[PDB]
C-alpha cells in the first residue's frame, strides 16, 4: 500500500537524539462507526482528498451491503452488492 | 435528473434508464421472458440479415428481399417482384403485369364491377360461359 | 485486437464490441431512444411469441400465425389460409381457391386482359351487363 | 435454482439467465453477430417508431402506418387504406372499394370463375372482346 | 480503515502501571493459505460477521482470479476477473 500521511492527523514523535526525530504511531482517524454496535457494523476505507469514496461493508440487523460509493457535485456513483437483491450499479444526480 | 439501475436478482436483469419522466426499461426475466420498453423509439439496423424465428416461421430481411414465410405460406417482397403463395394459388405482381393464378376463383361484390380496358380484352373459356339479367 | 466498452453516462449505455474493423454497437439513450447496429446479422428466436406494439399496431408471430394488424386492418398469414381485411373488403386465399369480396370492384389495365379457364365459366349478374367495341 | 452470467471475452457478451430448465440467452459477439433466445416470448413496445433497416429495406411502424418498403416495392398498411406498389402496378383496398390497376392482366384458373354481382356490371373495352366454347 | 477488534482474537497486553493497561500487538488471524505455496498464492481480506466475503486474489500454476465472492443461505454472489476468460458476474443457488 501507498497511503502517505495526509494532513490534519495526530502523531507521537520521539526525539531520539539531537537533530534526530522519528515518527512512531498514529493517534487519529477519518472513518468511525458513530453508532452503538448493534445498529451497524461498519468496515470501510475512506480514500482520496475530500473523502469522496467508501469501500464500505455495512451489516445492520437486516441485510449486508457491500458498496463502493462516490459523491460529487451532482454525480452519485455506486456499486452495491446485497444478499437479498443482488448486484447493482447506479448513477444518480 | 437521471436514474440508472443494473440489477441481477432471482427474477433477472432489470435495466431501466430513466429521465425525470421518460425512460427505457429492458428486462431478461428468468421465467423465459424478454421485454423492452421505450418512450420515443426503437431502431435496429444491420448490414446483411434480420432473422426472426419461432420454429420455422420466419421474417427475414436481406438487402433486397423481405420474406414473411411459414410452412406453406410466403410473401416474397423482392425488388420489383411480389409473390404471394399458398401452393397452389399465386398472385404475382410485376412492373407492368398483374397475374392471378389459382384452381377456382370466386368474385363477389354488392354494387358494381367496373372492368375497364384502354385496349382490347381477350377472354377465353370452355363449354359454358353463362349470364343472367 | 478487440475492444469492449460498457459505459453509464448521462446519455446512457453505450455498449459496443469492436473487432479491428467489425463491430456490434448497442445503446439505450436517456432521451428515449434504443438503437442497435451490427456488421453481419441480427437473429432473434423465441418459442411462442414475438409481439411488437406501438399502441395497438401489432406485428405478432405464433407457431403458425403471422399478424400484421392495426385498428381496422390485418393480414393473417395462417397456415394454408391468407386473409387481407379492410372491413368490409376481403381477399381470402386457400389451397385451391381464390376469393375476392368487396362492395364495388374497379379493374383497369392498359393493354390486355387474358382471362383463361381450363374448365367452364359461370358469370352471373343483374339488370345490365354492357360492353363496347 | 437460478443462474445468471455476465461475461466479457474475446468473443463478446454472453448474457444468459437460466432457470432450472428455462432461459433467456443473449449475445453480442465480436464477429459481427447479434443473437437472442428465449423459452417463452419476446415483447418490444415503443411509442412512436420501430424502424428496421438493411441499407434501405425498411420495416417501419408508426401509430397508424405499417410499411414494408424497399427500393421500388412497398406495402402501406395504413388505417382503412391498403396499397401494394410495384410502379406501375397497384392494388388499392378501401372501406368499400377494391381497385386493381396495371398495364396488362393475366387471370388463369383450372375449374371455375364465378363472378357474381348483386347489382349491375359495367364492362368496357376496345376493338376486340372475344371468347370461345 | 475502521476494522475494530472483533472477538475471538489473541492480544499481548502490557500493564504499564497500576490501573493502566495497554494493547499492543495481534497474535491471531482469520484468513490463511493452508496450502503449500506452490499450489496457491492467496492474497485476501475476509470481512464482516460470519466471514461471508472475500476480496480474494488467487494465482495458481494456471491462472489468476480476482474475486469478490459472497456466500449466504441459497445465494452465491461473485465478481470474477480472470486473465483467460474476462470479466464475470454471477448469482447462483
Amino acid at each position: 500500500q501507498f497511503i502517505p500521511l495526509r494532513n490534519d492527523d495526530i502523531i507521537l514523535i520521539e526525539i531520539q537524539s539531537f537533530t534526530k526525530g522519528e515518527i512512531i504511531e498514529l493517534i487519529s482517524n477519518s472513518a468511525i462507526s458513530t453508532k452503538k454496535a448493534q445498529q451497524q457494523l461498519l468496515q470501510r476505507q475512506l480514500l482520496g482528498s475530500k473523502e469522496n469514496c467508501e469501500m464500505a461493508y455495512t451489516q445492520t440487523s437486516d441485510s449486508e451491503t457491500f458498496s463502493l460509493t462516490q459523491v460529487n457535485e451532482d454525480c452519485e456513483n455506486s456499486f452495491l452488492i446485497n444478499d437479498k437483491k443482488g448486484i447493482f450499479l447506479r448513477y444518480k444526480s | 435528473k437521471a436514474d440508472h439501475i443494473f440489477n441481477l436478482e432471482e427474477q433477472g436483469l432489470l435495466i431501466d434508464i430513466k429521465d425525470d419522466s421518460k425512460g427505457c426499461t429492458t428486462k431478461l426475466e428468468s421465467s423465459g421472458k424478454i421485454t423492452h420498453n421505450a418512450t420515443e423509439s426503437i431502431e435496429s439496423s444491420a448490414d446483411k440479415q434480420i432473422i426472426e424465428n419461432v420454429k420455422d416461421s420466419k421474417i427475414s430481411i436481406t438487402e433486397k428481399e423481405i420474406l414473411l414465410a411459414t410452412k406453406k405460406s410466403s410473401i416474397m417482397l423482392s425488388e420489383d417482384k411480389i409473390v404471394i403463395k399458398i401452393g397452389n394459388s399465386l398472385i404475382i405482381l410485376d412492373d407492368s403485369n398483374i397475374s392471378l393464378e389459382s384452381a377456382t376463383i370466386n368474385i363477389k361484390s354488392s354494387a358494381n364491377i367496373n372492368i375497364q380496358a384502354s385496349q382490347n380484352i381477350d377472354i377465353k373459356s370452355l363449354n359454358n360461359s353463362i349470364k343472367a339479367d
